[PDB]
This record gives C-alpha cells, structure tokens and sequence, in this order.
C-alpha cells in the first residue's frame, strides 16, 4: 500500500525518499485522512509535499489557503512543471480568467486538482456560490491552511482574514484539514487548533529544536575579570578540537552594536584569535571580503550583528558565542544554531550581563511604544516582550538549557546528555548564579 | 494516548469532606483545562469546577465556597477539595483533560481531549 506514496513521490515530484522521517509521517498521516493535522517544520523541511502529494492521491479537489499572492505564484509555477493542473483564484486574477476558472470548477470532473486561494478571496461572498456547489457534491478531499500562524494575535503576522477560516472548516465536515507553519509557540498552536475548529485528535508533526551535538552554556560577564580573554580561551577550546590539524573549522561571535563588533574582533585578534568584524555598516565589497576570508577559514572567527548567517551554509561552525544577549529566544535559537551544521560536536555560549539585559529590555520597550504611537496598539507587542523575557529566564534560571529552549518552542523534553552546563554540572551553575546575586 | 485516573472517593456523613485526585499519565506537554464533572445514576452530567494553565479557576454555583480545585502541575495531578458534603453531591466524579498536547522527542504529537473512568462519592 505505502508504495503508491513512494511511487507518486518519485513518479510526479522526482524524489526517491522523503526529506526527513517526520515529513514521511506527516505526509503519510495526511494520506490516511482519518485525523486533522498540524505540520510545523522550518521553511524548506518540505511542508508543501505533506499536502501537495496526498492532494493528487485523493478522490476530489484539495483547497489551499495561502495568505499572500507572492507565496501562491511560486508553488503554482513549480506544480505546473510537475504537469499538475493546479489553479489559483486571487485578487490579482484577470476578469475573463476569473470567470473562465469559475466555469471549470462547476464541471463534473473539473480540470483543477489543487486550488490555491487568498483568505480575502475565501471570505468574499462573490465566491461562496462556487464553494457551496463544491461542498454540496462533496468535491473537497482536503482543506489546507498554509501559514496557519496568521490566525493567532501572539503570532508575528496576525491576519484577521484567517479568523473566518475556522467556521469554513466546520462547514466542510466531510474532509480532513491540514494546517502548516514554520513558526508556532504553544500559545500560537492552541490558537491555531481553536480558531480553525480542527477535529481532535489532531496529529502534530513538529520538527523539534534540540540538536544532539550542541553544548549550550551561559557565562555571566559580571563574574569574569578577563572577559575578552575568557572569550578567546573559549573560541580556541572550540576550534582546537583536532590537536594535529591545529585550528579546525571556524566560529561566530554575535554582538548588538556595530561598534562592539569592530571593537571585539580587534580585542580577540590581539589576544590570540584572528577575527574580522561583519555588519551592514561596512562597504558591500569589504563584507563579501570578510565573508570570503571567514568562508575559506583564512580568518576563522567573525564578529557580527544579525546581518550575518543569512544563507551562509558553512558546515564546520564549531562555536556561536553571543557577546550581547539576543532580542528574542527565537533569535538566539536561529543565531546559536548556525553552529555544528556538519554534526561534529560544537559549542553555543551566551555572555549574560544584567547591564546588557537592561539596555535591550529598554530598547524593546522604546521600539514597541514607538510602534504603538505610529500604528496603534497590538497583541504581538506582548509576544515581542515575552519572547525576550523567555531568554533572560534561560540565563537567570538553573535547569537544562535544551529543555528551556524546548519548553519555549513547544518541543518534548529533549534527550540532552551532559549537553548543557546545568545537566553536566548543576551545582557549579548554582554556584555561578548565587554569585550573580552578590554583584548587585 | 493518556490515562486519567481519579482517586479519593468514598462514603461520608453529610457535612464531611473528601479530596478527589486526577493523575494524567503519558507524554503530556500541557492541558488547556481540566474539568471535574459529576453524574448521578440516570441524571444529566453536571459541570463542577475547572482549572486552566495559569491556575484560572471556574466553579458551579451549587458548590462555590465548598469546593476548591488545585493542581500539582509538576505531577500533572489536579485535586478537588470537597468540604461541607451534602447528600445532593452524591454522584460519579470524573475529570476531562480539555486541549491535551502530547509530543514525542521525535516531533510526532497528539492534541486531543481525554476522560477519566470516575470515582464514586456518596453522602449519607
Ligand atoms: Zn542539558
């Protein structure tokens, strides 16, 4: 039986096997259709397939709500190459084409197998007629909500349009619903299940955050009389893990300020570890230079703002050290996780000072209240704040670092085996926190 | 799937107290709400009390000020302290875990509601 899945995956989409074991399970449980389904994988862990493929293997049509026209086009083009008759009804569509597709959707055996559609379109009463005749003939095998996170106000990109989708799902009792996003805290997940009226049990396929080979720890800048030297020592332990090869691989140090990058890259260089500053302040050429130097391991350490790491794809990144705490636990996972891509053991470390925290907490309250004066009030302004607080907690609390990150993102207790300062030495991390008290 | 197990039921002289419990076992991350219900023989099920994540409580008027709903969220175990028991309180008390989020380290996980067998309360 499962072969028709493998068969179509290969014969249509031209991959022999799935991208990850979870993609297989997700797609396979969408196939059965006995449960509604949530898929939460980072962009490009192959979420599209988890519905694009079952859509072809199902009796009737598969309708896909995607929030932007931009996103729809990308997929239509790709599906058209796979010789799939995929249609899109949106804002952008031509007066004649609109009426010509509507006619197609009315035919017994409509040419369309997969209909992509704006949430705007889905609510518009001008469309409800087409919807009803399809609902009537029970010609819906699957409803799919892409970018499910737009239903939540705690999401980064709430679209009111998406609130109406849940009522529609209930009208489509016949068919299972598939909901997908990359980004969902547990509060966003429950918001996604509630406001879409998904039918329990919901099978959830959620790419966990935990990575076996990464050792997270936190050091408290205020406890360290030679901080620049402590960072140097750290960078070298991490790079120095092939005694015969000397410096194997490279690492990143993340800073807030462009100033601090320039300054720190220097302090590190002089203290032993060759390092170059990267940030949007530099000339396009000087950047591509510093990247390339870092890339070919000519200069193994790069001190950068959140500019850097965007599509780097350097595998052997042995350390990611945050000189300044990050604006969000979101940001810290993304930043730190550029480490150890090749899967060889790596070190993520966060330099916490209360002095840093206060600066940032201040700057978020400014940038937020500045937003509330320009665009008025929002609920995602609280997620913005609580997102930072979660990371401060991570530093100010005793307890497994991977667990702490798993908690925030809604991942199951992770299999951390002496893979974080706390689990390795719970007492010494207590000793170090007890100490931060006395500073102030 | 998840085992809801009630405990602490019994007979008491009216005016007495009981303390009922609800252990949810399984790969549980969080539960939207746990609600205590009572069903007397051939009588409609009655909503007694509810606790959400963050300890937001909600109680029926029939019981407000006699009943107290606690949670050791560490033990994922909710309690109903029942003081001043009346014979009208006699029924089968059971919890529902509403919005129950299980997950595996693998990323496979289930959001479902889950219902206990019950425990008998009887008041002379
Ligand atoms: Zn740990």
């Amino acid at each position: 039986p499962e072969r028709r899945v493998r068969s179509t995956l290969k014969k249509v989409f031209g991959f022999d096997s799935f991208k990850t074991p979870l993609q297989e399970s997700a797609t396979m449980a969408v196939v059965k259709g006995n449960k509604d389904v949530f898929v939460c994988m980072p962009t490009g862990a192959g979420k599209s397939l988890c519905y694009q493929l079952p859509a072809l293997l199902a009796k009737g049509i598969t309708i896909v709500v995607s929030p932007l026209i931009a996103l729809i086009q990308d997929q239509v083009d790709h599906l058209l190459t796979l010789k799939v008759r995929v249609s899109s009804l949106n804002s952008k569509l031509s007066a004649q084409e609109r009426k010509e597709l509507l006619a197609d959707l009315e035919r017994e055996k409509p040419q369309t197998k997969i209909l992509y559609i704006t949430p705007e379109m889905a609510a518009s009463s001008s469309f409800q007629p087409t919807l009803n005749s399809l609902v009537s003939r029970h010609l819906l095998s699957y409803l799919v909500v892409d970018e499910a996170h737009c239903v939540s106000q705690w999401g980064h990109d709430f679209r009111p349009d998406y609130l109406r989708l849940g009522a529609l799902r209930s009208r489509l009792g016949h068919a299972p619903c598939v909901a997908l996003t990359a980004t969902a805290t547990p509060q966003v997940q429950e918001d996604v299940f509630a406001a879409l009226h998904l039918k329990k049990p919901v099978a959830i396929f959620k790419t966990p955050c935990f990575r076996a080979n990464l050792f997270y720890d936190v050091q408290f800048k205020e406890l360290i009389s030679d901080p620049y030297g402590n960072l140097k020592d750290f960078c070298l332990k991490a790079l120095g893990q092939e005694a015969d090869k000397g410096l194997s691989g490279c690492g990143i140090v993340y800073c807030r300020t462009r100033e601090a990058c320039e300054q720190l890259a220097i302090e590190l260089s002089c203290r032993g570890v060759n390092a170059k500053a990267y940030h949007a302040g530099l000339k396009a050429s000087e950047r591509t230079l510093v990247q390339n130097d870092w890339m070919e391991e000519k200069v193994p350490v790069i001190v950068a703002t959140i500019s850097f790491g965007m599509g780097v794809d350097k595998a052997n990144v042995r350390f990611v050290a945050h000189w300044n705490i990050a604006k969000s636990m979101a940001g810290y996972y993304q930043e730190s996780g550029r480490a150890g891509r090749d899967g060889k053991p790596s070190w993520c470390r966060l330099y916490y000072s209360r002095n840093d925290r206060d600066q940032v907490s201040f700057l978020i309250r400014k940038e937020v209240a500045k937003l509330q004066e320009k665009r008025g009030n929002k609920a995602s302004d609280k997620a913005t704040i609580m997102a930072f607080d979660a990371l401060v907690t991570f530093c100010e609390e005793l307890g497994c670092r991977h667990a702490a990150i798993a908690k925030y993102f809604g991942d199951a207790l992770p299999a951390c085996a002496k893979g974080c300062d706390h689990c390795q030495n719970p007492t010494a991390v207590r000793r170090r926190l007890e100490a931060l008290e006395r500073s102030s | 799937q998840v085992q809801l197990v009630e405990n602490g039921g019994g007979c008491v002289q009216a005016g007495g107290s009981l303390k009922l419990s609800c252990a949810a076992s399984g790969s549980i991350f969080s539960i939207n709400r746990m609600t205590w219900y009572r069903q007397a023989p051939g009588k409609e099920r009655e909503w007694v009390a509810a606790i959400t994540s963050g300890g937001s409580t909600n109680y029926a008027y029939s019981v407000k000020g006699r009943f107290t709903i606690s949670r050791d969220n560490a033990k994922n175990t909710v309690y109903l302290q029942m003081n001043s028991l009346k014979p009208e309180d006699t029924a089968v008390y059971y919890c529902e875990a509403y919005g129950t989020y299980t997950l595996a380290p693998t990323g496979e996980g289930e959001y479902d509601d889950y219902w206990g067998q019950g425990t008998q309360v009887t008041v002379s």
